[PDB]
């Protein structure tokens, strides 16, 4: 902690909802979504839980997507999949 | 109140009011908030089964049928495991998904299937019937086997919304087999062969010309 | 920016295509609307030669390329000040974003030789793929074949790495829109499905006419095995063409074999097509498909049927039938044997053979005209 | 001789085990710690609501990299220090990450294993076994997990 | 051409009969490379013109010489992995249900790797890469 070790320091806050857009459109950029996403909602819903929890929601979705081998996953699957990261998050 | 378990009981049955309805989209809806909240907490086996039953049920009604097909083995298997007497309706629609992919011949190696033995019913010489009826390609004993087992189809509502889409099939395959012996042939012979009018024997045959 | 090229593209085309678009008048107004201010400079120069005089035209220019001068030479006081601490090459990672304004302003000279510029500084493809999609839609108004035929394949070689599916979805729109843009009909109903699951941009902000386009290709690409596949895409009518009057009575006649109905929308389809750009190259040719689809899927119900009942059910005019089928079946299509004075249409059927081969002995025909001459060339 | 680049292959023959011919591209123990660490590339354009601490970063450490003359005119020292911290992997690794994307500096991330340790030394009896394996590829940067 | 023709007398010499373990590398150049070889040391030789050279250049089992210890042939995988694919010996024949419902204990992970296994398409369409391997980890 001596002052000339550390030249400069920065944080990684944890991202809120102003942070999560930009977050969700790099992270669900790559998959395959459905005509309309309504992102901002899901957003909403994400209280500001961390800048990887996005990350795994997003891969989540695909999950149920893929459990009925759906072409596309709706916003309701991106939602459904946002409570089992959130389920995991309350354990 | 975050009562996680009544949630997903009162969503269920709201979900199945729906159904009732005819209102698919809300019901679907409803069914997948039901699973939303069944997901953070351990439902007990019956209502876990009560969950997948219905989500088989919107599936098949929307006609996508394998996923009302693994929806209701994953409700047989629930229902048998609590020796629930609605893993008996499980059981009769699992056999209806299968008819309808066309592979009637599976519903023979079901019924022989050791937990079909301990559910032997006349409902399910119903299905049997059914699934006989679909193997030769032949009319006849489907409407034999719709006034032989009036009490096991009809007033099923579920049951009842297929009935149609199956008559229709039947017709259509059993049609495809009176055609092979032939490269031509008259249409009233078609129509005394299957003893429909010679014009609805026509229409549809164009349709299926169209089809 | 490039988004709404649409409306200078689609307009100017509009104007210029269909004889000038009976009276021109209210198209070089809304165009002039849009031409003589944000800074557009070069692409109306014989614009204005196809308009009328518009004699002052100079003092529209002069406070035009003045303000093409001041952006421009805020690049020359940027270039200066971010080179001497350097971000990320901020000289050109400010005009990264403003050679597209360079590329709507002047033209493509201004940006391709500044995307290849910033082609070159990114390390990741999120910002060179979308590099790539400008130089797809400025390769659509110059029409470049040919320069599209280059950066589709650099375009698909990056999405790979990563799912990429809003740079997938969206760039089989592009694919879509070029393969019905020329004759290639077949791969505008791949992007059906496309067009099923894509978004609304500035171009197509309207998702029912999105809809209504995916649906007047798939009804000669696809026959009605897929026409089942089409009646799910009539669900999905239900969900988007239900708005539409026009043209979910257009596609059902043809499924519900309201056959004497199906020719009085299109003889709307066909005009309407005809006004459209990116159509009107081809709308000579799309009927006369849809009037041999919609022959031979009556025909080919019948052994043979009289001649004189595709009057009162199919359309009128008995000698306009007679004149029209006496010209396909002269064409080597519509497989069936009209006869004349018992007043009868027989039909016959054919293997896949004899017609098969017929279009194998063109393309080798065809392929072997392509080396025999090139051997040639070749070698003195 | 000077072609034949010391710490590296070429053949030898059996009976006389006299030179032959030079070996090509038989190994960089850098790059084998590298792809053992499996790092993951990243672009600045990926970077996730963290816009001005991307502009510290650069301002913190890529200013002496495209203009080394930035602090001569003000007679300043070259920062040395700069350190990542907050919620866990909140994006600060992928900032990490994306800071030698868009920068072009040699990533080593290490987390203390010991089967790395056969490519910095014998026994490594001091942490200046990194710096030589960095000591010859100066376009490097140096990243530590918690 | 009569004479060319015994261009299979070289094949026959190299190939010989008593050939040894190897394992294939990299080649400096056509007829010329350097191996791998099972006594922990590497030697560089030359090649048999009679093979497909493009065979493995990543790692194979090539022969070699007693004497000259260079490849004239190259024979298939052979290794002491076992028979993997024992059939009835190597299969457990374990009901899925094993030792408690487990039914999101590690089911759902299991459905997720046989997703990647035989629902390819569907790993691949999406792009959402499914996971690579599965190391197990819990409680002894």
């Amino acid at each position: 902690l001596r002052p000339g070790r550390i030249d400069r320091k920065i944080e990684f806050p944890n991202p809120t909802e102003e942070s999560r857009f930009d977050i969700l459109k790099i992270h669900s950029r790559r998959m395959n979504l459905m005509r309309g996403i309504d992102l901002k909602k899901i957003g909403d819903k994400m209280n500001g839980a961390s800048g990887a929890e996005l990350k795994s929601v997003c891969t989540e979705a695909g999950m149920f997507a893929l459990r009925e081998r759906r072409i596309h996953v709706t916003q309701e699957d991106f939602e459904m999949a946002v409570a089992k990261v959130m389920k995991k998050d309350t354990d | 109140l975050d009562d996680k378990l009544l949630l997903v009981d009162i969503e269920l049955l709201e979900s199945k009011l729906h159904f009732s309805l005819r209102n698919l989209p809300k019901a679907k809806a409803a069914l997948t908030a039901a699973r939303t909240a069944a997901n953070a907490i351990y439902v007990p086996p019956a209502q876990q089964g009560t969950i997948d039953l219905q989500s088989g049920i919107l599936h098949a009604e929307e006609k996508d049928y394998k996923t009302g097909y693994s929806y209701f083995y994953e409700a047989f298997e629930a229902f048998n495991a609590l020796e629930d007497p609605r893993a008996v309706y499980s059981l009769k629609y699992m056999l209806l998904c299968k008819v309808m992919v066309n592979q009637a011949d599976d519903v023979a190696g079901i019924i022989s299937s050791k937990a079909g033995l301990q559910y032997l019913g006349p409902d399910l010489d119903a299905m049997k019937a059914i699934a006989d009826a679909y193997s030769k390609r032949s009319l006849k004993l489907f409407e034999a086997s719709l006034v032989n087992f009036k009490a096991q189809l009809q007033e099923d509502p579920i049951i009842h919304r297929h009935l149609s889409s199956l008559y229709d099939t039947l017709l259509e395959q059993n049609l495809c087999r009176l055609i092979e012996p032939f490269s031509k042939v008259e249409i009233s012979h078609i129509a005394e062969l299957i003893e429909l009018p010679v014009d609805h024997v026509e229409r549809k045959l164009s349709q299926m010309i169209l089809d | 920016s490039q988004n709404e090229h649409l409306k200078l593209a689609n307009k100017i085309f509009h104007l210029t295509h269909p004889d000038v678009e009976d009276i021109e008048k209210v198209s070089l107004k809304e165009e002039v609307l849009s031409a003589i201010k944000s800074d557009f400079m070069v692409s109306l120069y014989e614009t204005l030669a196809g308009n009328g005089v518009l004699e002052l035209d100079q003092a529209l220019l002069d406070s035009m390329r003045q303000s093409i001068e001041d952006e421009l030479k805020k690049l020359d006081e940027k270039i200066a000040d971010a080179e001497e601490n350097l971000g990320e090459s901020e000289v050109r990672e400010a005009h990264l974003a403003k050679s597209l304004f360079y590329i709507r302003i002047g033209d493509k000279d201004k940006a391709l030789e500044q995307l290849k510029v910033t082609e070159t500084k990114t390390v990741a493809v999120g910002q060179k793929m979308d590099l790539v999609f400008f130089t797809l839609q400025v390769g659509l108004f110059d029409m470049d074949f040919d320069l599209i035929s280059r950066s589709i394949d650099k375009a698909k070689n990056l999405f790979e790495e990563g799912g990429d599916w809003e740079r997938k979805n969206r760039l089989k729109v592009y694919e879509g829109l070029y393969c019905m843009s020329t004759r290639d009909f077949k791969k505008a109903a791949s992007l059906f499905l496309d067009s099923i699951s894509t978004f609304t941009t500035y171009e197509l902000f309207p998702y029912d006419t999105f809809i209504f386009y995916t649906v007047l290709t798939s009804i000669i690409s696809l026959d009605r095995v897929s026409l089942k596949q089409k009646v799910v895409d009539a669900p999905e009518i239900l969900t988007v063409i239900g708005k539409i009057p026009y043209l979910s009575e257009f596609l059902n006649s043809l499924y519900d074999c309201q056959y004497k109905s199906f020719f009085s929308a299109f003889a709307g389809l066909t005009e309407q097509i005809k006004f459209d750009r990116y159509l009107h190259r081809h709308f000579r040719y799309y009927m006369r498909e849809v009037r041999t689809v919609v022959y031979s899927q009556f025909l080919e119900s019948y052994k043979s049927v009289t001649i004189e009942a595709m009057a009162k059910a199919f359309g009128v005019t008995v000698e306009f039938i007679d004149l029209e089928l006496s010209r396909f079946i002269a064409a080597g299509k519509l497989h069936c044997k009209i006869d004349k004075v018992v007043g009868v249409l027989e039909t016959n059927r054919p293997d896949a053979k004899n017609a098969l081969y017929q279009a194998t002995i063109k393309q080798g025909d065809f392929l072997l005209n392509r080396i025999q001459k090139l051997s040639r060339v070749i070698d003195l | 001789i000077t072609k034949l680049t010391p710490t590296t292959r070429v053949a030898l023959r059996n009976d006389s085990y006299v030179l032959h011919l030079v070996l090509p591209s038989k190994v960089d123990p850098l790059v084998n710690l590298m792809k053992v660490e499996k790092v993951p590339d990243s672009t600045y354009d990926m970077i996730g609501g963290l816009d001005q601490q991307i502009k510290e970063i650069k301002e913190v450490i890529e200013l002496p990299i495209k203009h080394p003359e930035l602090f001569e005119s003000l007679g300043i020292a070259q920062p040395k220090g700069v350190l990542l911290y907050g919620p866990p992997g909140t994006g600060k690794t992928l900032l990490a990450r994306a800071v030698a994307h868009h920068t072009d500096c040699t990533f080593i991330r290490v987390s203390g294993s010991e089967l790395v340790q056969k490519y910095i030394g014998e026994g490594s009896r001091m942490v200046r076994e990194l710096f030589v394996m960095a000591r010859e590829h100066a376009p490097s940067i140096i990243f530590m997990d918690e | 051409k009569r004479e060319h023709l015994r261009a299979q007398e070289e094949v026959k010499r190299i190939q010989s009969v008593p050939l040894v373990i190897g394992q294939f590398m990299e080649m400096v150049d056509q007829n010329n490379g350097i191996v791998g070889s099972t006594t922990g040391s590497n030697y560089y030789v030359r090649i048999l013109s009679t093979i497909n050279r493009e065979l493995l250049k990543p790692s194979a089992s090539v022969a070699l010489h007693r004497h000259s210890n260079a490849l004239v042939d190259v024979l298939p995988p052979e290794a002491d992995s076992s028979i993997s694919l024992l059939s009835q010996s190597e299969k457990p024949d374990v009901s899925y249900n094993d030792i408690g419902g487990c039914d999101i204990q590690k089911q759902e992970i299991r459905e997720a790797v046989e997703l990647p296994l035989t629902h390819h398409d569907l790993y691949k369409q999406i792009g959402i890469d499914p996971p690579r391997g599965v190391l197990l980890y819990g409680p002894p």
